[PDB]
């Protein structure tokens, strides 16, 4: 859980990245609801059709976050 | 670099293997069966 | 009352239908600095006369089509766009609050806000037959 | 019209109001997040249906969620 | 009533058909 | 001879083909736009016109064609087209609340399309006219025929 | 084979399912 | 059915024999070969039976499938460890030293295969196994 | 505009959407506004009638068209040699030589030959005269008067069945296995005993003298007295001629076993045997008598209900020509092709109706928190397994199947069929009315369970991934049928539920068809003696199209030809028109709605625009149709293609046959 580096399995069910371990990379923001900013090696399917890259980098909820 | 890259590495690869079967096909003959 | 100098447009086939008159026109207005030639919507090149230019266009997207991707390229950033209805009522629409909705303003409320993140969102089993929608 | 629904999970980056074809969506101030905006969905009855700010969202889960019902004139997308 | 047939078939098919399309029509504009 | 937009705004360019005058003097005088004619008329006129071409392709082309009974045939099809187009002005009629609106060939169409009132009047007009143009072809294709 | 007496009383029977038909689908509606 | 020696179908189609291979004799070698096998009455052509017809070639195919298989794998991991990002220059291209490192660990997968079963190596949890 | 009156949404949508949505949603009754649950069930209730009311006057149709326009008297004094008849063709529109060409089967006029096989299940059951059809039909149509008063009545608040009614299922499941099944079953044998049996025997029972009548002399003493014995009298003799006396035996009820063979039929006093033991099991089992989501959803109950009627009609197919029950229609190659197609596309569209509301289930009507730990919560835990295994076996029989056929394929052309990889059905041969099944049937057998694993495949990952899914994690927002989610992430179309169905239904045809070409060309083999044909050319698929497209088309194109018509005229003319809405069905498929939609536009234009024309308008905005209208509306033509296509091609392959 530790903003420099960490290893969370995300719990969100709605996500590409449920049960992927990812290495936070952003302080938790107080008053931010969902402050991890988790940053997981696979990317999402972001992107118009036939977009290659997507996104890396999701702020992820502590609740749902667990190191 | 060229040979690193999928195509020209599996074009070699395949055109080796495909070669191999045609080349074993030549030799033994038709092989339905385990004798 | 929504007044400007109509750009010089040869006429196309792209524009007004009968929905123009019997329901609601748009208009798109802005302050040009010089005479330049731009894309019109409905197919074709016309050339914006000098100064405030007003344009009847027929569905509200064609206007911010206009304005966001030929006159903002131009750097003209003046456009305002009115739903013109058939008695003449000219309301001003897309900068409603005078400034362009990705600059943050006060006095715009949040609007279809939901609390609960997509995740959360009740299943519809549960719901059946009360008439409340997954996203309400 | 074709509701549009904002999340909890927005992070203000206005990709989806510079996206909107008819700008259904206003970028207004909310001190949930901290990017210390969110998308407000006011103009609705313009909403065409081309989900490009669906599309122009980066969170996961996205927060601008469009629902297509009880298509008008201007859903329909119709000069006519 | 061997002419049977050739009057149920246009009563059915043109004469019902039809009746059937314009009243659906009025129907679904109205 | 140069296409030009009246309104550049509107979707309707003056052409040749729309705005010429030999044109329009045809379109605005035909019996659908033509000045001061009731409505019954308007159709009487369209009605005689339609049912009176349209004999000949029932006569002739049809499945009973060269014999005597094709007439018959020509009159009866061209009868029944109108009366499915009398059955279709009226429900048109019925459920119609749209007005021709002014054009480029027809600045003044008029209110006889345009009023449920306009249209049973062109409807009736249409029947009685349609049917007549397709018995008055026949009579004429007999007259000819014996002559 | 079949006398016009029954296909007439086939069709008069036949006419109240659809006199019924147009009774229920009323309902229906 | 019966023994294709036996089967009088198949000796007339030994008789007229098109040759695969550029020698004549690949014809007869074909038919001699296949005589082994049984062949149905009627059609006297050679049928498979479900040892020596599917078991054995099975069994071949299967090391090879195993084999090609494992070397992907064992490449996968290669990959997975040779760098940071594993996917660029990774698969798009083909570290030829790693593979056949891969590919000489590979057709040893018959013995890998026992120690890999042990402590279930191969399978991930469910937990870990990313599902929406 | 008012239509459609149920849904606000639509009725002020100002476009042509809203007349096609209206006919799309209109038996949707769970969708309408402002329908609560009791009034939804009392809808229900109500519609099931007018349904029965027109299975009855389709029946109904059967009888009187037969009477007045068949040959059903002639047929049973030949039912071998005269061609039963359909019905009477009035067409204004054929020449004297389609005339000519349709007067068959020694009728006046114009007719089409049936190939329902009601001649031999009306003559089996025990109908001899156009009289008993005439009295069948004009009671059908009563019975039908009857559903639909009942059906009115019922929807009248004076007898409107409230909520109760139908909460209380798990009493109409019992009174469904005893009061209705067993019930009906030995009324059935009622009727057999009574009137099948002795018509069979060549006695006359009418509704006046069976009263008079006894089925068995002593068998009245011995019921309830040593009653099995007295029933199992003098077996019916292999001489005897069905509907005559002449071997005519007295036994009711045996067990007699195999085919009568006059008629190629199961034995009537054995299946007057079987449906009295079907009986009094059902009878039994009614006195003898997932809960939750079952009771709560109706889509579970009529998903369950049609995976029923699917496996059901199946089996009908499968036994209904391998244990032929009617008289001579072994002997009618046309109509026992026919009705295995007819009943196994039935039974696919039932099947896959099943997995359809299956999926709606999953979307409209499963909670998660209901149940807690069910069979579906576990189904759903491992989606990712289930659909894993499915593709696999999927991957694995198709890539097999495949590889077989063409390699057999390319060995027989090359000129070398020996090296074929021909693999004997063994456990086919353990178990084995039965055909000869060969390496030809292996192959197809294994064609036929990697398409309905593929078809299982799809129409599964559809009810299982109808919640959601990575690509989109709450599609149950969304529903059933939904376009799509947009160009969004990396494009979502065919996302939707509904699409699973949608791309389910093609490989439900294709298996199918599969199925039913094999049925269809092992016996076209057979019914030509050249079964060699078949066990042969079965084993590559240059043999599946030479010997069965191509050559049993033959006939069917020659229908028509610039020389002339003959009987299959309509035939050959069917098989186009199939082949037409077919590929019909790719416009929609391929052509997705955007194209159309600027067409559209353009064509609004001209009209506002053309002189004259433009005095009228449209009252709906024209628009192209949906996208989901456009997949709809291409899969019914391609099925609709499909079938009229197949029907027409079993029909003409078998009818120059025989
Ligand atoms: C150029 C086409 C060709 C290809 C691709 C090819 N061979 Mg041959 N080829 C061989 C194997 C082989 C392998 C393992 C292989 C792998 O793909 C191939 N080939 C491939 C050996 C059996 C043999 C050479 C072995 C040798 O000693 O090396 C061989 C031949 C031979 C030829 C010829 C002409 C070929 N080939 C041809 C080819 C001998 O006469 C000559 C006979
Ligand atoms: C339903 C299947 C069918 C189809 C698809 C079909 N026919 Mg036939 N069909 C015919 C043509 C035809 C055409 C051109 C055509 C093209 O699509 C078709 N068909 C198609 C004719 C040969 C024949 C005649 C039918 C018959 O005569 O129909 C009436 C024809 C009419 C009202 C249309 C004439 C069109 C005008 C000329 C347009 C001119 C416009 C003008 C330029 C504008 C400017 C005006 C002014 C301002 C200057 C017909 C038959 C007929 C039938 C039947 C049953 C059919 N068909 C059947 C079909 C006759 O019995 C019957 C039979 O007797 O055959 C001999
Ligand atoms: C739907 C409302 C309606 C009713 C109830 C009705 N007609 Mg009409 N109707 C006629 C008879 C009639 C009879 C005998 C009759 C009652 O017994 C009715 N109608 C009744 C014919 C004299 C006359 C022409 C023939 C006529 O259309 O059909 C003959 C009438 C039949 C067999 C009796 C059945 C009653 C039907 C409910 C009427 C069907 C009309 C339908 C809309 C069109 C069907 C297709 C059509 C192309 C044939 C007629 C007209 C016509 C119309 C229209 C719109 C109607 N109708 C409408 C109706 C023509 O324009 C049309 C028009 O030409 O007249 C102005
Ligand atoms: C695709 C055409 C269609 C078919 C084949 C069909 N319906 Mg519907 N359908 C119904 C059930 C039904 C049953 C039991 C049934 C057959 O099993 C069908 N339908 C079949 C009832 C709910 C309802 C009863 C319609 C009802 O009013 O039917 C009138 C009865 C008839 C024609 C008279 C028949 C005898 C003619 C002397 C119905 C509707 C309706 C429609 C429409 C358009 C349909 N349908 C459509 C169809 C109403 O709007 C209308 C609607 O308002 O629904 C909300
Ligand atoms: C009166 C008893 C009767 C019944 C029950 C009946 N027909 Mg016929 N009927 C036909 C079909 C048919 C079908 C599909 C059908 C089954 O429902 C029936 N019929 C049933 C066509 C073969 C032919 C077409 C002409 C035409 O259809 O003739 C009129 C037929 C009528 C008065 C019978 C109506 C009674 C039906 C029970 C209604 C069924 C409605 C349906 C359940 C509701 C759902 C609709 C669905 C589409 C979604 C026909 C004939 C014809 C007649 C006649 C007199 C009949 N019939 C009579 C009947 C032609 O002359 C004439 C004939 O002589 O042809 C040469
Ligand atoms: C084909 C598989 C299938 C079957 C067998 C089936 N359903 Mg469903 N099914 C319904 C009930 C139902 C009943 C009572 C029932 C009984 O057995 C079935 N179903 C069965 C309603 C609950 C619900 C409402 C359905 C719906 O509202 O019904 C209205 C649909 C209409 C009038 C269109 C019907 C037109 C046919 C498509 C095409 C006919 C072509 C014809 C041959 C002409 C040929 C010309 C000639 C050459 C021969 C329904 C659903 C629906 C679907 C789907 C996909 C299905 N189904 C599928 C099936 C909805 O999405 C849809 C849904 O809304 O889900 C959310
Ligand atoms: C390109 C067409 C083709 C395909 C797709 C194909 N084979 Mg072959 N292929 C084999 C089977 C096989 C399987 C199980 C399979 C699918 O999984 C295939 N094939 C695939 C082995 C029996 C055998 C190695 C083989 C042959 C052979 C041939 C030939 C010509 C083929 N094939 C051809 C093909 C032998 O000479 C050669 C031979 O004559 O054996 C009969
Ligand atoms: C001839 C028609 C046709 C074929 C061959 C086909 C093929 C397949 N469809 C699949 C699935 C589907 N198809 C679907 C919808 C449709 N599919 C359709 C038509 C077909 N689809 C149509 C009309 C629809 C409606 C849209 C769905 C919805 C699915 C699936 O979910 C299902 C699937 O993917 O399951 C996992 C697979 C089912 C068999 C399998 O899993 O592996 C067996 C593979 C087979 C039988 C063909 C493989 C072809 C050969 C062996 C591959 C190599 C060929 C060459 C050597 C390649 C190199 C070529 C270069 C040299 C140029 C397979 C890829
Ligand atoms: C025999 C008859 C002809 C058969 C083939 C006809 C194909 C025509 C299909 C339309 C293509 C027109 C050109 C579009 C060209 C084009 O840009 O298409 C575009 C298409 C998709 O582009 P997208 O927009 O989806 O990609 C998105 C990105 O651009 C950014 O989002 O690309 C592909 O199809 C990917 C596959 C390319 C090719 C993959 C195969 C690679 C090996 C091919 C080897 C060929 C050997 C040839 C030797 C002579
Ligand atoms: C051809 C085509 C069209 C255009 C076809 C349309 C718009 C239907 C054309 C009209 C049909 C022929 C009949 C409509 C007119 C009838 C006269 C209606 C009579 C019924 C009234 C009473 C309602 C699409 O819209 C489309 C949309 C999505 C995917 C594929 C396609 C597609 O392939
Ligand atoms: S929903 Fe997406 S685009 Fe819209 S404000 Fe939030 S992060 Fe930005
Ligand atoms: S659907 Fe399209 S037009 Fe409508 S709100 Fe989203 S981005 Fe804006
Ligand atoms: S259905 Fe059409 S609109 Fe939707 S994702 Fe597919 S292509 Fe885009």
């Amino acid at each position: 859980m530790v903003q420099r580096g960490s290893k969370v399995r995300i719990l969100r069910p709605e996500s590409y990245w449920f049960r992927e371990i990812g290495t936070v990379a952003s302080v938790d923001q107080s008053g931010i609801k969902y402050p991890v900013i988790v940053r997981f090696d696979t990317c999402n399917y972001n992107g118009i059709s036939g977009t290659a890259a997507g996104i890396n980098t999701n702020n992820f909820g502590v609740h749902e976050l667990e190191e | 670099k060229f040979f690193s890259t999928a195509p020209v590495i599996a074009l070699v690869f395949f055109t080796l293997t495909a070669g191999f079967l045609v080349e074993l096909n030549r030799f033994f003959p038709d092989i339905l069966f385990f004798p | 009352t929504l007044t400007g100098q109509t750009p010089l447009f040869g006429g196309s086939t792209g524009g007004l239908l009968s929905s123009a008159e019997t329901e609601e026109k748009y208009a798109i207005t802005w302050t040009s600095p010089k005479q330049q030639v731009f894309e019109m919507p409905t197919g074709g090149a016309a050339v914006m006369n000098e100064g405030e230019n007003l344009l009847y266009l027929a569905r509200k997207e064609q206007c911010l089509a206009l304005g966001l991707r030929q006159l903002r390229t131009k750097k003209i950033m003046d456009y305002k766009i009115y739903r013109v209805l058939p008695d003449g009522s000219n309301t001003l629409l897309h900068p409603k609050d005078g400034v362009f909705p990705e600059k943050s303003n006060e006095g715009r409320a949040a609007v279809n806000s939901v609390a609960r993140s997509i995740g959360e969102n009740p299943n519809p089993g549960a719901i059946k037959y009360t008439g409340k929608k997954a996203y309400d | 019209s074709h509701t549009v629904k904002i999340y909890d999970t927005c992070i203000g980056c206005t990709q989806c109001v510079r996206a909107c074809p008819t700008d259904v969506l206003e970028m207004v101030p909310w001190d949930g997040c901290k990017a210390g905006q969110i998308a407000s969905s006011p103009r609705t009855e313009d909403c065409v249906g081309c989900k490009r700010c669906e599309t122009a969202c980066p969170t996961d889960f996205l927060s601008i969620r469009v629902y297509l019902g009880a298509e008008t004139t201007r859903s329909m997308g119709l000069a006519y | 009533s061997d002419i049977l047939p050739a009057i149920m078939t246009p009563l059915v098919v043109l004469i019902g058909g039809g009746a059937a399309m314009t009243a659906f029509f009025y129907y679904v504009e109205r | 001879l140069v296409k030009h937009g009246g309104d550049p705004l509107v979707g309707d360019l003056a052409t040749p083909v729309n705005s010429s005058g030999i044109v329009k003097a045809w379109i605005n005088n035909l019996p659908a736009y033509r000045k001061g004619m009731s409505a019954n008329a308007r159709g009487l006129e369209i009605g005689m016109a339609h049912g009176y071409y349209l004999y000949g392709p029932f006569a002739t082309s049809g499945p009973i064609r060269g014999t005597t009974m094709s007439l018959v045939s020509g009159v009866l099809s061209a009868s029944a087209v109108v009366i499915v187009l009398s059955v279709a002005i009226q429900i048109y009629s019925s459920v119609s609340s749209a007005k021709p609106l002014p054009s480029v060939t027809t600045a003044d169409p008029g209110s006889d399309f345009g009023t449920k009132e306009g249209w049973s009047a062109v409807g009736s007009g249409f029947l009685i006219g349609g049917c007549g143009g397709a018995v008055i072809a026949g009579v004429l294709s007999y007259a000819i025929a014996a002559f | 084979e079949l006398s016009d007496l029954q296909i007439v009383i086939a069709l008069v029977v036949a006419l109240l399912p659809a006199l019924l038909a147009l009774n229920l689908g009323s309902a229906l509606s | 059915l019966v023994p294709c020696s036996e089967s009088p179908k198949f000796q007339e189609r030994a008789a007229k024999a098109r040759n695969t291979t550029a020698d004549p004799n690949s014809g007869q070698k074909r038919f001699e070969m296949y005589s082994s096998a049984l062949c149905g009455p009627e059609d006297g052509l050679p049928r498979i039976i479900a040892a020596g017809d599917f078991l054995i070639p099975g069994l071949f195919f299967i090391y090879i499938a195993g084999g090609i298989g494992n070397s992907s794998r064992n490449y996968q991991i290669a990959n997975r460890k040779k760098n940071a990002k594993n996917p660029a220059m990774g698969e798009i291209i083909i570290d030829v030293p790693l593979a056949v490192s891969s590919t000489i660990a590979g057709m040893a997968w018959p013995l890998t295969a026992f120690r890999e079963l042990t402590s279930g190596e191969l399978t991930v949890p469910d937990s870990d196994v990313t599902v929406s | 505009t008012k239509f459609p009156s149920f849904s606000q949404d639509l009725a002020q949508d100002p476009t042509t959407r809203r007349i096609w949505y209206g006919i799309a949603t209109v038996h949707d009754f769970e969708t309408h506004d402002g329908m609560t649950e009791e009034n939804l069930y009392q809808k229900i209730f109500a519609t099931h009638f007018g349904h029965l009311s027109i299975i009855f006057l389709w029946s109904a149709g059967h009888l009187f068209h037969v009477a007045w326009q068949g040959n059903f008297e002639q047929w049973i004094q030949d039912p071998l040699t005269i061609r039963p008849i359909a019905h009477a063709i009035w067409d204004p529109h054929l020449g004297d030589a389609a005339t000519q060409a349709f007067t068959q089967a020694g009728a006046s006029g114009p007719v089409d030959l049936c190939y329902s096989g009601l001649y031999q299940w009306w003559y089996t059951i025990g109908m001899r005269t156009n009289g008993d059809l005439y009295i069948g039909s004009v009671f059908l149509m009563i019975v039908a008067a009857v559903m639909l008063f009942a059906g009115w009545l019922h929807l009248q608040p004076k007898f409107r069945p409230s909520l109760a009614w139908f909460r209380d299922a798990e009493s109409q499941m019992n009174h469904h296995l005893a009061v209705l099944f067993g019930a009906s079953s030995l009324g059935w044998t009622g009727h057999l005993i009574h009137v099948a049996i002795p018509e069979a025997r060549g006695q006359h029972v009418g509704w006046d003298n069976f009263l008079s009548t006894m089925p068995h002399p002593a068998g009245l003493a011995p019921f309830f007295t040593g009653r099995w014995g007295v029933y199992a009298q003098n077996p019916d003799t292999a001489g005897h001629i069905f509907g005559t006396s002449e071997g005519a035996g007295t036994a009711i009820i045996t067990f007699i076993g195999g085919f009568h063979p006059q008629t190629e039929a199961l034995w009537l006093t054995d299946i007057a045997h079987h449906h009295l033991a079907i009986a009094v099991m059902y009878i039994i089992a009614g006195h003898m008598y997932l809960y939750d989501t079952y009771n709560e959803s109706l889509h579970f109950q009529l998903g369950f209900h049609l995976a029923a009627l699917g496996v059901i009609t199946s089996v009908v197919a499968q036994h209904m020509y391998s244990l032929p029950s009617y008289a001579f229609i072994s002997q009618d190659h046309v109509t026992q092709a026919a009705l295995y197609t007819h009943h196994q596309y039935i039974a696919g569209i039932l099947a896959i109706g099943a997995f359809a509301h299956g999926g709606i289930f999953f979307v409209r009507d499963y909670d998660p928190e209901r149940n807690k730990n069910n069979v579906l919560a576990r189904a759903l835990e491992h989606k990712e397994a289930i659909i894993s295994h499915l593709s696999w076996v999927s991957m694995f029989s198709g890539f097999h199947t495949l590889g077989v056929y063409v390699h057999n394929d390319t060995v027989v052309a090359f000129g070398t069929p020996e090296k074929q990889i021909l693999v004997e059905p063994i456990f086919a041969q353990w178990i084995q009315p039965f055909m000869s099944q060969g390496p030809g049937d292996f192959l197809v057998h294994h064609g036929i369970a990697f398409s309905l694993h593929v078809t299982v495949l799809i129409c599964v990952k559809g009810c299982l991934d109808a919640r959601g899914s990575k690509l989109m994690p709450d599609k149950k927002d969304f529903g059933y049928s939904f376009p799509c989610d947009g160009p969004g992430r990396g494009g979502t179309c065919d996302i939707s539920a509904w699409d699973s169905f949608y791309l389910a239904f093609f490989w439900m045809l294709n298996t199918i068809g599969w199925i039913v070409f094999y049925f269809n060309w092992k016996h076209l083999a057979i019914w030509s003696g050249n079964e060699a044909q078949f066990n042969t050319n079965s084993t590559y698929l240059m043999g599946w199209l030479r010997d069965y497209l191509w050559g049993y088309s033959a006939q069917l194109i020659n229908g028509y030809t610039p020389f002339g018509v003959n009987s299959l005229s309509v035939w050959a003319w069917i098989f186009l028109l199939g082949h037409l809405c077919w590929a019909t069905g790719f416009l929609f498929l391929i052509s997705w709605r955007g194209y159309w939609q600027e067409l559209i536009e353009t064509l609004v234009w001209a009209h506002q625009r053309t002189p004259l024309a433009n005095l009228v308008t449209w009252k709906d905005k024209p628009v192209a149709l949906s996208i989901v209208q456009g997949r709809l509306v291409g899969l019914v033509h391609f099925a609709v293609g499909y079938y009229v296509t197949y029907a027409a091609f079993v029909i003409g392959a078998t009818a120059p046959l025989g």
